[PDB]
């Protein structure tokens, strides 16, 4: 037999320990808030002549009044919150932050500080496994979009199993032709395009006719517990600025295009339950680094 | 007063509408201030540790 | 309960009027009409009590998608208080009153082929009581009219000896009958009599008796509208007059 | 092959569709709050000699003064709630509690109709199938502890199958001599008295030596959300209760010795989550029975 | 010959006809204004550090003050959500929310009704059908980027035709290597990397070079009327979101990947334009859905 | 040999030289300020139950009191907008709009026309060449995420060189195998899933064995300088709806499937830096024409 799995699910990194009480991320939750304002200062200080609210905006943030000839580098706050994040990614990175600075950084704002309030959805689909006969080929491209080309080149038809895991909730499978699709040792239904599965139900099997390949497009939903001001968008575009900022070289880690398959792959490892806290905080960091560094280049 | 309108027009606007109002018309003083704290030199009395 | 409180014919055919037929159609999905049950009577009987479920009990049933099942919901409706589950009817055809279903062929619903003695049986009129009775063929006469069957409705009176004693008289399209008419169809009232907090039997008497009760705590609720102490608040457009005329009457 | 099933998860019967929207669910729940000062009045008469207080509480849960020679029942409020449990334990039950009634009866007392403020623990263990070679033999009984009795009469030791379904949270094993357990398609480990297993994890296989019977003994434990004033106790003399008075004898219906098993059986079904709702709202109803029966007896 | 089309495009079910009148529309927009405004309490609560800005949210949300130890669920606004959500996807679905309960809702704020007011620009690309000689293969993969892989393993050069519809504006395609493409009678112009086509114009002309295989690259464009409030990013977040309630679990419909997929297979469906008009509404549906339900998780 | 390369990157045709003074990048950042507030006053008009909001901003914006049988359009100054982003699109695009008017608008608002304050992450893979042997195929298909097909029929390994150019920071591969990558003259590792690259360390070799095909795919990540107020969600609704109503149709021109395609081919141009201040120019103007046209559909 012959056995494919998903490129950005294998072997995912272990994560930060550090920075992971109640106060660390209050810490976080402050940062975010404030790096927010420092966004909306701009708009504000357009629709009138004064520059008040950037240098209210900069004060609380930065604990010194901005000047004209100096570079705005965002003070203390900044150098801590790149600090932190580098522990996130790896165990491997020191922290060396000391504590009686972030919890004089989280007193600036009176925010929850808490982790668990609202929720969002992933898009990464999470093909863990797919087992094929001696004769077919398959091949898995794509993250947010997984396409599976499967090729029986046998004398009769072929069954082909998929495995989605047990963590993604729903997943759609939409093919070139029709196609058939049942649980294992359940009888199978007439061809249809498109099928909605949900991934606990267990292994799927697929004929594979013998003649034109057939490419089976898969698309997953996740849902994570988040912090209610948590934005994808934001958190995306923070992601790619960390990486290309050199945040996140460390020896022996793994890279992902983006942080949607970051915190999937880890909830698929072993204790991922854990895992997925830290990779939360993380991107909330994120968050508040992609508002910031764009307010205050380098 | 400075735009020439009455009280029931201007009931209905809001504040970020009158705003726009008098800064079209040329009237910049229309944003409130928020003062600045000053810390004390000594503790308050039946406040410790504050 | 406020249908149930009207008693006479004016009274019922202004609230008709009035009431979007949304309030015939129920969107409780009930149970089936006919099934023999047992149910529990711990006040007279240890062991469970045998019953059959009926359309003219006070609690919503299943009802067929057909329009027979619609002017079955709206007979049900005057003369149990509550109708049947009919769903996807339509926003043109909820929105009109009780009134123009029954009378009017602008709605657009067809109603001709409707037989009087099947809707009659299908409603088991042998368990109607007098003001029920009287209260179903008021329904039937303004279908009839509407439908151009009038000779029908005679002959179906004919047919069924205790109907026609009980017929009330009034020409659907003439208000000056609907104002001389003095037939009694009150279901709930203020009793004269002796009336406690004690369950019936069967289910058509205890629900019956449930909006009875209802209806006494509703008179003396402030959502009851006392005509003597407070006729200058109403409005002027739904406020009582002696020369009170149907539209198109 | 040969399969064995639990005896409580087979064929549940379809539940009550009725009476499961927020009016009626704050019926029950007040329903439930007068039954208990029912209780404790009926206590306090005892203490104080006198029936004052129990004649104030059944007047608020009765809506009618107590009259001598005039059975004391409940009023219009047990008849409501008896009728109404009925519905929800089967779909063939009617459902002939007016809207009317509901209504009234749901305003005597301000009460949240939530359903979902708390948790509790039900133990009984399910053993969806356990699929065994042709020369051994497999019986399973009991519910809260489930005791599978394995025979191999074979030449070499056979592999037994284990399906403990996906909704049971841990499931302790502990057998009467060392055995086998390992997951699909994984390597045997030592011979142990007790396994704590998962049951997502996924099929489970025994290796059953020829010789003398196995024995294993099976604990599980799973999570449903109850509102906060769900009692275990309660709701379990309530059950007996109804059973006793002959309330759940409806056709083609399913009978469980408790409702630890009544709740995991319709979990286990088809649309179980669904399910498990009314049958929440049915146990705190059938507390509130327990409670008003208790108060008012008859011999 | 061979047929080939997107798996999204094919047999789209009938959508509900109920809740599209007037007052149903009001309550649609009234309910997404009142939703938002749950979002923004959170932050206005942490700068007063006070529960007064989410009470007078949530107060006329749900007509019930918020009580601790009570799952906070929207009161009667949410379930009439739910269920109007319900009966938009399928006709089958029943409709069990009184007319004037909607009423009643709509009633808790004023707002402009028109869902006609603007616009905005949908990226799923329709291929209809694409038309190939008995000699080649043609491959159709994606839905908002579609890839037709062709191979020609016959002698001569073949022909293939595109169908892209009539409805959607532009139609951009990319070949991996320079193509020649025409109309059904213009001649053929010299290979190039890209084409700008206009889906009226009519069917299109591709010759397919014996050899290695061409894969052509389509990006579509569709304009649809929407209210004023419609925002995209919220849109999509909703209709993951009611996949997973099982808002959709209804016999006989069909499965699609994104509210983006599914407003176009509507829309090329028969009696399409007066499809639309309806999953618009469905739309901003799922946009107060997404908001009030991250605010307040059950 | 073959040589395979990105769609979009071909031939670059030359951007506009008008419009690009301090006043006329004033009267963009103008526009998109002015914009901006007359979609916001939608909203606020719901609040307050009357057209007040949104008269303020269209009278600002257009320079006249609306009448409500006149179908608004904007003014001069949506007429100043269309004619300027016209013009950026390409050299041969006349210049109408004079320079008094576009000063006059200017003054409308008090906002800087600065366009290098902040920056953004554009996401299209520059693969600028591949280079193969002769007995190996290799095709390029998408812009965002670049899928790269190698399969050789030779006896032996084929060596395939890549060039993702000097311009983007950090490039991501990950293939359906683990395969084997290594930079120019150095030692070629184990094979492995992921790859992180900086496009400045030269040309990569991949060695692709004899067998089942391997595709990589491929994600880049590019800074570029942009104003604080750049969203690349309406700007990339604004290309969509500039190329729907005609405003690129000019001839000798290249089109383009979304605004970082765009933005990303003019920058691996010769005259790369001077074209990409220009390009930025012509998002800020994209994002305005977006949600001005969507409050004024016409």
């Amino acid at each position: 037999a012959n056995r494919a799995t998903s490129a950005f699910l294998d072997n995912p990194h272990p994560v930060g320990v550090n920075y992971v009480d109640e106060g660390s991320r209050q810490f976080v939750a402050v940062a975010e808030l404030l790096a927010s304002k420092l966004i909306d200062s701009s708009r504000e200080s357009d629709e009138s002549n004064s520059d008040v609210p950037f240098v209210q905006a900069y004060s609380k943030f930065a604990d010194d009044n901005p000047r004209h000839l100096r570079v705005k580098t965002g003070g203390k706050m900044a150098n801590a919150l790149t600090n932190v994040i580098r522990s996130y990614y790896s165990i491997n990175a020191p922290a060396i932050v000391p504590q009686v600075e972030i919890d004089r950084l989280a007193s600036k704002a009176t925010v929850s500080g808490d982790m668990y309030n609202s929720y969002a959805i992933f898009n990464s689909v999470p093909i863990v496994e797919v087992l094929s006969p001696a004769r077919t080929t398959v091949s898995i491209v794509g993250s947010d979009r997984a396409d599976v080309t499967m090729l029986n080149t046998g004398a009769g038809a072929a069954n082909i199993t998929f495995n989605f895991g047990q963590i993604a909730e729903t997943v759609i499978l939409k093919g070139s032709v029709p196609f058939q699709l049942a649980r294992l040792n359940q009888p199978m239904p007439a061809a249809r395009f498109t099928y909605k599965l949900r991934p606990l139900d267990g292994p799927f099997i697929v004929v594979l006719p013998v003649g034109n390949p057939l490419v089976i497009s898969a698309t997953a939903a996740t849902r994570i517990q988040v912090p209610l001001a948590f934005n994808k968008a934001l958190v995306e575009s923070g992601f790619q600025t960390a990486m290309n900022d050199g945040l996140f070289d460390i020896q022996n880690v793994n890279y992902y295009s983006s942080f949607d398959e970051f915190i999937i792959s880890q909830y698929h490892a072993q204790d991922g339950i854990n895992r997925v806290s830290t990779c939360v905080i993380l991107g909330l960091a994120l968050q508040a680094y992609d508002q910031m560094r764009r307010a205050l280049p380098v | 007063f400075l735009t020439n309108t009455t009280y029931d027009i201007v009931n209905n606007d809001t504040i970020d509408v009158l705003k726009m109002k008098l800064r079209n018309q040329g009237w910049p003083f229309v944003e409130r201030y928020n003062a600045v704290e000053i810390d004390m030199s000594v503790e308050p009395l039946r406040s410790p540790g504050q | 309960m406020d249908v149930l409180s009207k008693g006479s014919l004016k009274e019922l055919l202004a609230h008709l009027e009035k009431t979007p037929l949304e309030e015939a159609i129920s969107y409780r999905i009930g149970t089936v009409p006919y099934q023999n049950v047992l149910i529990s009577r711990n006040e007279y009987y240890n062991q469970l009590y045998p019953d059959t479920t009926s359309l003219i009990d006070g609690v919503s049933r299943e009802g067929q998608r057909n329009v027979n099942g619609l002017i079955m919901s709206i007979i049900s409706y005057v003369v149990s208080g509550s109708g049947h589950y009919i769903p996807n009817i339509g926003f043109m055809l909820l929105r009109r009153s009780i009134l123009d279903i029954l009378t009017k062929h602008d709605t657009g619903l067809v109603t001709n082929n409707l037989n009087y003695g099947i809707i009659a049986r299908n409603l088991t009129v042998s368990k109607m009581n007098c003001e029920q009775r009287k209260r179903m063929l008021i329904c039937f006469k303004l279908l009839a009219y509407k439908d151009g069957n009038q000779n029908d409705y005679e002959i179906y009176l004919n047919q069924n000896i205790p109907l026609k004693q009980i017929a009330p008289n009034f020409i659907p399209g003439d208000m000056r009958t609907v104002i001389h008419n003095q037939d009694q169809l009150a279901i709930v009232g203020i009793p004269a009599y002796r009336l406690t907090q004690s369950t019936e039997l069967s289910i058509r008497d205890d629900n019956a008796k449930s909006y009875k009760l209802g209806y006494v705590d509703w008179y003396n609720s402030n959502s009851f509208l006392r005509e003597r102490s407070e006729f200058n608040l109403i409005r002027l457009k739904d406020r009582d007059t002696k020369y009170g005329k149907l539209n198109g009457w």
